[PDB]
RNA sequence: GACGCGCAUCAUA
RNA sequence: ACAACAAGAAGACGCGCAUCA
């Protein structure tokens, strides 16, 4: 995600898995989060597909309902041939929402 | 800090690069485009009548230390 | 980028815009105009239309020397869409200016913008390195490529 | 602005070769490898032929190629490491013809990078895993494994990268069911760039590393490392397990050391060395490649040094223990890249630069007279090359890979024009010269007085394999003649044509008919007359004869029909269709062998009106459909490879139209202005057409595709086969008041070539204007000339009688009497800075040789050229460009020299005039103005004739570096920079000072350029870049230059020129490769045809994805993006697509595959 | 450096 | 036991201005 600077990429061997995409995000690309012309197959190494990490979404990390693809943009630019895309960083801004939503209720 | 594809590639500089190694790096990578090429090598061979075999051992060679030693 | 292929016909258009918009007046209209610029570049390759791309680097260039963490990553996003676009020739000539020059933030700069055009097609900078006379010491001449049939 | 890129000749320069079981059978097959064509090709152990079945682009640089098999498998697949950042594995299928890919895993980034896995490609013998390994600090394993399905799979890579390392060659090591084990040359470097002291650049010896792959632990790990003495090559992998044991085999220079991990010793074994060597001794020995056979009693090696000998390595073991290593002489072949091993004794030479040999081994070199050699030995051996004795030559392809310089031009008294390519490399050059056509041979002479027809081809039954009886024709009386292999008159014939035979068929098993204007009769092999007097005056026009039917035709527009009767007689029809036309000619089709006989009838009329007729007697003689002829038919007749229907026409037109009842589609060509009859021919089992014209035309169908190609002939009349002892499969064509022979032995797709042997390197050579001769010059680096060598020889010679060994020595009157063949046995390679050139004079037209000159030990000639200049009348000078002690990488000049000839008698003697100093090597030599412009280094000069030398006139200075081309039109004169891409130059006449005006802006290695008009120039590049260069229309005669196209053939360009190849069409750009390809661009000759040629472009990108997984886009944009060209290489793939996808394609196009077919067809018939 | 106000960016959730 | 979830509302930034030490 672009948006979030603190966000940290696995960047490892792509293995043969494929990842999952989740409802609230279905068509977003997993690098620059375009809407337009997907292109080819998100693979993920095999360190993230492990468990209860098998079949959980990319980005955010709900139930898998759809597949991750890469825009023609990312395609053209070859981002995609860098490694997976799961972010493994949890992310300061979802733990502090969580955070000041229980003690408000 | 989305800069892990500059850190961890080979042949990236930085500020404190000095000019031989810049030079010693694009020797390296010339020498090896050269090696993948088939009709570079061709020409290379066909120039000085040497064979591919002589020609790839020779750049093999070459790749160990070039632009002399460092100061 | 919606239309991608199709903006070969508007790009003649939309330039004198650009150029207007790209005028060191606000950062915002900047960072606005340098992402049109990636997105079009990025659209249009393919189709040999670098007249009009060139044109508006001589505007991209200037905009790099910014603080701001939004800016620069749009004019580094163009930048990045331009040079598939115009070919890397042109980046590595621009780059070469100041790549040793004796300040010290200038020079940072320009090795991050050497190292981004560096990473992606790495292999096509063989034919455009500039020729470097060897000093007394050192053999800076690649000769093999001075040969005649 | 808009090109069309069209391939005429595919590359030949083969790279790598692997052999295997791929099509699954029990025949072995070869797949071979060129820069970025991949090619499948098997030899016939019958035939003893080669013969290619499959060829398919890949659209990019294959780096590697290996083949294996599965553990218990009996097919192999192929896998393929290219430039794009991915490993793909192939397979073939008999029944497709076509290659399958089954993976693709990505690993990286595409193009040829240093950390980039791509460039060595290793797997495991019993095939349970293979590697890949970058340059430097990255390699990559995969495993493979079978599901339950039957079906190939694979896992996810294991990493084993290592900072600091220089791999060497990565080969794998053979283990008995064991964990899979590889072998590398390992080499660091790190501590060789921190201390500036350079000692650390010496005494840094490489490693020898084995990997390990644990398939229970899942991770590769390494074992050992084991320091070498000396610095190897590659490594050979010994059979392990039951069959020998497991160890690796490292060459060097002039040794050979055998290795194993463990308790096992290393063993060093020199290389033999040839007898009385004129080489230098400082020159070190290596070798190229090697082969092996596994044959299941014992096994052994074959390797070839740099000079081409052949040796036969033998190990003999103990039962756990090697003992020693014996290396034998085998034999001596031009060196080659790889070698082949097939069973039952073929073995395979692909040679880097030439033809390609293919040789049956005959004997093994059981006890042989000379000795052998072994490591036991102590202390250096020496052998005498000797002639093959050993290996039979059976078969030689064709490959024109060094190409170096091409000219075309029509030098021959014919009008088409010719191609004269320079080719070869060292001792084995020659001058070819290539003709559009096929390859005729004459096989017979014979004069027949009178004016010969028609001849005809019988055979005696209908299930022998072999010609009876030739029948040849005459206005007014016939030759009737048997085939004995002495060919002579035959009499008891039984057949008595004192009238002109209008056709000889073979209707009957064994019986005749003979068709003559004065009625019919029937001739059967028993003593029976069948004859059917014509009812009236009336006489014969056509027939058609068939195989169990025979229709004729009357005068006034009358069909009568005549068929074979099963009882053994001949009936006629109660019907007789009439016409409003005259009959002019018609045909009838051969029966099938499965269904009952023929249905369709073709009839040509003066109305231009054709009429299908049914031969079924229920609707006999009956009209089925009508189509419209232009002009009046001369000949018809029916291919059978989906039947198509030939129309031939008085006039130069060739029509084909598809079988059908209705009319349909219709493609036509160029044929001419003559009569055409068309004429069935048998070639490789297939049914094919010969039609006669200004030049012989033949079609037929290879690999499911029609081709249309000439003759390389003279004019014909008539033509037939020919079935024999002496000829099983020719071609009978009678000639003008004689009878020929011709057959077509090679298939000559295109471009037949001759070649002439020279003796060294060809580099240039220009065309004399009156006389029509070629003046070629000649330049080797590490060569001795003649004078050289001789007293070398006289030297060693006078060595070893002062030997005096006890005087007892006799060699030397042998040595000095008998040499070896300087084409097979190769050159003498000794020296650093020698050179040697030759100036010939040769006749294009034969292949004499009309002068020699031959310059000093160290000048190297770089330049020539003919010239008039205007002070003197119309004299024809020569000028030569002379280097003096090139040293190649340290680079320094010792002075030049420029020679001069007169050139008497009309350019059949050359003579010496006077030579001129100048300061540095003269690189181009361009005359105008009735003076020479010589470029000496970075300084451009004009110079002048003169009594004693050439007089200076101008000169110039402001040229950045060496020059290395000089193009001169008008009064502007193009300067080619050997890094700046071009410089533009006028010459002021007045003043006389030379000034730049216009420059180029993107730097360019440029090798070759030509001037297509007064205002475009088209150049080149060393990595293969096409460019073209126009000058602003506002422009002051500073001013930068604008580029209107660019491209990437990706191949090296030596050659450009713009010329009509055929004649009665456009021009176009023809360019040759320096891999053996020959192309040209057509521009466009419409904007709707433009925008069809980028739809199909378009959807074949995405839609048809190319064999190797690389984009083709951005393998056309290697180096600058592609500007208006349209790639012909890809558009042309639409005929091999899936049936139901070329549909999806055609109503996506809203068209018809029939007419994409015929359109993309049209510009590649247009313009060739 | 401290206490404040206004405007504006990331198809931010 | 190592085990991811519910809409009282939040994450990264910048450009300008007032007062005080
Ligand atoms: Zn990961
Ligand atoms: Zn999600
Ligand atoms: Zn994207």
């Amino acid at each position: 995600a672009k948006h979030h600077p603190d966000l940290i990429f696995c960047r490892k061997q792509a293995g043969v898995a494929i990842g999952r995409l989740c409802e609230k995000c279905d068509g977003k690309c997993v690098i620059c989060d375009s809407y337009v012309r997907p292109c080819t197959l998100v693979r993920i190494c095999d360190e993230c597909n492990y468990g209860s990490y098998q079949g959980r979404c990319v980005i955010c990390g709900g139930p898998g309902v759809s597949d991750a693809y890469y825009c023609k943009e990312c395609t053209i630019q070859e981002k995609d041939r860098d490694g997976c895309p799961k972010i493994v960083n949890l992310g300061s801004s979802k733990t502090d929402l969580f955070y000041e939503r229980k003690k408000y209720g | 800090q989305l800069e892990h594809l500059q850190s961890k590639y080979i042949g990236t500089g930085h500020a404190d690069t000095t000019k031989w190694e810049w030079l010693v790096n694009q020797h390296r990578d010339s020498y090896c485009s050269y090696m993948g090429h088939f009709d570079l090598l061709n020409y290379f061979a066909i120039a000085e009548n040497e064979s591919k075999a002589r020609v790839r051992f020779n750049l093999m060679e070459k790749m160990l230390q070039p632009c002399g030693p460092p100061a | 980028e919606y239309i991608g292929e199709m903006g070969k016909d508007y790009i003649y258009a939309v330039t004198p815009l650009l150029e207007d918009a790209l005028m060191d007046r606000d950062l915002v209209h900047r960072q606005t105009a340098s992402a049109v610029v990636q997105h079009m570049s990025l659209g249009v390759y393919g189709f040999g239309c670098e007249d009009s791309l060139n044109h508006l680097l001589n505007y991209v260039w200037p905009n790099v020397f910014e603080t701001s963490p939004h800016v620069i990553q749009a004019v580094m996003g163009a930048l990045e869409g331009l040079r598939v676009a115009i070919g890397p020739c042109r980046m590595l000539q621009y780059c070469l200016q100041g790549l040793f020059h004796p300040a010290r933030k200038v020079r940072d700069v320009y090795w991050k913008i050497y190292n981004s055009i560096y990473i992606g097609s790495q292999d096509a900078l063989i034919a455009h390195y500039p020729r470097i006379y060897n000093d007394d010491k050192n053999t800076y001449i690649r000769y093999e490529l001075d040969y005649i049939l | 602005m808009f090109l069309y890129n069209l391939t005429l000749q595919r590359a030949t320069g083969i790279s790598f070769a692997i052999h295997g079981n791929f099509s699954g059978t029990k025949q072995q097959e070869i797949v071979v490898s060129r820069g970025k064509i991949l090619e499948l090709l098997r030899p016939d152990p019958n035939t003893g032929k080669v013969h290619t079945l499959l060829t398919v682009e890949v659209f990019g640089v294959i780096r590697s190629l290996m083949a294996f098999r599965l553990t218990g498998g009996t097919k192999d697949y192929i896998v393929v490491g290219s430039d794009s950042g991915r490993i793909v594995i192939l397979e073939y299928q008999p029944s497709k013809n076509m290659f399958e890919k089954i993976h693709q895993e990505t690993f990286g980034k595409s193009g040829c990078r240093r950390i980039v896995p791509g460039q060595f490609l290793a797997v495991d013998p019993k095939g349970r895993a293979v590697m890949i390994s970058a340059i430097e600090k990255q390699k990559l394993v995969y495993i493979l494994n079978r599901d339950a399905a039957a079906r190939l799979t694979i896992s996810s890579p294991l990493e084993a990268h290592k900072a600091n390392t220089l791999v060497y060659h990565v080969v794998g090591v053979d283990v008995g069911f064991e964990n899979p084990m590889f072998a590398c040359l390992e080499m660091d470097y790190e501590e060789a760039d921190n201390d500036p002291t350079g000692e650390a650049a010496a005494n840094t010896q490489q490693t020898l590393t084995f990997y390990e792959l644990d398939l229970g632990l899942n991770h590769v790990v390494r074992k050992y490392s084991e320091p070498l003495e000396e610095h190897g090559n590659f490594l050979i992998t010994v059979p392990g397990g039951s069959d020998g044991p497991s160890g690796v085999l490292i060459c060097s220079e002039n040794y050979i050391t055998y290795k194993n991990f463990g308790d096992q010793p290393d063993i060093r074994c020199p290389i033999p060395r040839r007898r009385n060597d004129l080489d230098d001794p400082e020159r070190g020995m290596i070798f190229v490649c090697s082969a092996t056979h596994k044959t299941k009693s014992m096994f052994f090696f074959l390797a070839q040094t740099e000079q081409g000998d052949i040796f036969k390595i033998t190990l003999e073991t103990d039962e756990d223990m090697v003992t020693e290593i014996r290396l034998k002489y085998f034999d001596t072949v031009p060196v080659a890249a790889a070698m082949c091993v097939l069973k039952t004794g073929f073995l395979f030479v692909a040679s880097e630069f030439g033809n390609h040999y293919l040789y049956q081994i005959a004997h093994l070199g059981d006890d042989d007279e000379e000795p052998e050699f072994s490591s036991a030995m102590p202390l250096t051996f020496f052998f005498q090359p000797r002639p093959l004795k050993n290996l039979v030559l059976v078969d030689e392809l064709d490959s024109l890979s060094p190409i170096l310089f091409c000219q075309i031009a029509d030098l021959a008294n014919e009008d088409t024009p010719q191609l004269y390519v320079a080719c070869g490399r060292g001792p084995r050059s020659s001058l070819r010269v290539l003709r559009h056509g096929l390859e005729v041979s004459e096989m017979a002479v014979s004069e027949l007085p009178g004016n010969p027809n028609a001849v005809w081809t019988v055979r005696r039954h209908i299930e022998d394999e072999f010609d009876a009886y030739i029948i040849v024709s005459f206005v007014n009386a016939t030759l009737v003649l048997s085939i004995g292999e002495t060919v002579e008159e035959v009499t008891d014939s039984g057949f008595l044509g004192t009238t002109p035979t209008l056709s000889c068929s073979l209707l009957g098993d064994d019986a005749l008919v003979q068709v003559y204007p004065d009625g019919i009769r029937h001739i059967r092999a028993d003593k029976r007359v069948n004859e059917w007097k014509t009812p009236g005056k009336k006489t014969i026009v056509k027939c058609a004869v068939n195989q169990r039917q025979v229709v004729i035709a009357l005068t006034g527009g009358e069909l009568v029909y005549f068929e074979m009767d099963p009882s053994g007689q001949l009936n006629e029809y109660t019907e007789r269709k009439e016409m409003s036309a005259d009959v002019v000619c018609m045909s009838l089709a051969n029966v099938p062998p499965g269904e009952q006989r023929s249905r369709f009838l073709a009839v040509g009329l003066v109305d231009n009106t054709v009429r299908i007729i049914s031969l079924d007697p229920s609707d006999c003689l009956q009209p089925l459909s009508m189509q419209a002829l232009p002009a009046q038919p001369e000949s018809l007749c029916i291919v059978e490879m989906f039947l198509y229907l030939n129309i031939g026409l008085q006039n130069g037109v060739l029509l084909r139209t598809v079988l059908d009842p209705v009319t349909g589609d219709l493609s036509d060509t160029r044929t001419g202005s003559r009569p055409v009859k068309l004429f069935r021919v048998r070639m490789q089992g297939q049914e094919a057409v010969l039609a006669m014209s200004s030049r012989s035309w033949l079609s037929y169908s290879y690999q499911s595709r029609f081709h249309l190609t000439p003759l390389s002939y003279e004019t014909l009349e008539f033509a037939s086969g020919f079935a024999s002892e002496q000829c099983p499969e020719g071609i009978v064509a009678i000639s003008t008041n004689t009878l020929r022979i011709l057959a077509l032995e090679k298939l000559g797709a295109v471009f037949n070539q001759v070649a002439f042997p020279l003796q060294y390197t060809p580099r240039k050579f220009v065309i004399h204007p009156e006389s029509n001769n070629l003046i070629i010059i000649e330049t080797d680096h590490n060569a001795y000339t003649e004078a050289t060598k001789a007293q070398r020889k006289q030297q060693m010679a006078e060595e070893m009688v002062e030997a005096a060994g006890e005087l007892a020595a006799e060699m030397a009157a042998a040595f000095l009497n008998e040499n070896l063949p300087e084409s097979i046995f190769g050159a003498p390679k000794a020296g650093n800075g020698q050179w040697a050139s030759v100036i010939r004079v040769m006749n294009p037209i034969q292949g004499n040789t009309l002068d020699l000159v031959q310059l000093e030990q160290n000048e190297a000639a770089f330049s020539v050229a003919v010239c008039r200049f205007s002070n003197t009348g119309e004299d024809w000078y020569v000028l030569v460009g002379v280097a003096k002690d090139l040293i190649l990488n340290p680079r320094s000049v010792a002075g030049g020299f420029v020679y001069t000839y007169k050139l008497v008698n009309n350019g059949e003697k050359l003579e010496f005039l006077h030579k001129t100093p100048v300061e540095e090597v003269p690189a181009a030599i361009a005359p105008f103005q009735g003076r020479v412009l010589i470029g000496v280094g970075k300084l451009l000069r004009v110079y002048d004739l003169g009594k004693k030398k050439l007089l200076r006139k101008c000169e110039n200075k402001h040229i950045a570096n060496y020059i290395s081309g000089i193009q001169t039109i008008g009064h502007r004169v193009i300067v080619s920079d050997v890094q700046e891409s071009f410089i533009w130059v006028r010459y002021k006449r007045n003043e006389n000072q030379l000034i730049i005006f216009a420059d180029d802006t993107y730097p360019r290695w440029v090798t070759t350029a030509s001037l297509l008009d007064y205002d475009t120039v088209a150049g080149a590049d060393k990595f293969g870049n096409i460019c073209v260069v126009r000058l602003p229309p506002n422009t002051n005669d500073s001013q930068k230059a604008e580029v209107i196209m660019n491209y990437h053939v990706g191949e090296t360009v030596l050659s450009l020129q713009k010329t009509t190849l055929i004649p009665g069409g456009s021009e176009s750009l023809v360019y040759t490769t320096l891999s053996g390809g020959i192309g040209i661009l057509v521009p466009f000759t419409s904007h709707e045809d433009h925008d069809f040629f980028q739809h199909v472009e378009m959807h074949l990108r995405s839609e048809h994805p190319p064999l190797c997984g690389r984009d083709h886009l951005s393998f056309r944009s290697y180096y600058f993006p592609v500007k208006n060209v349209i790639d012909g290489d890809l558009c042309e793939q639409f005929n091999s697509m899936e049936p139901n996808k070329q549909k999806n394609v055609s109503e996506e196009l809203d068209r018809t595959p029939p007419e994409v077919s015929k359109k993309l067809e049209d510009i590649r018939t247009r313009y060739a």
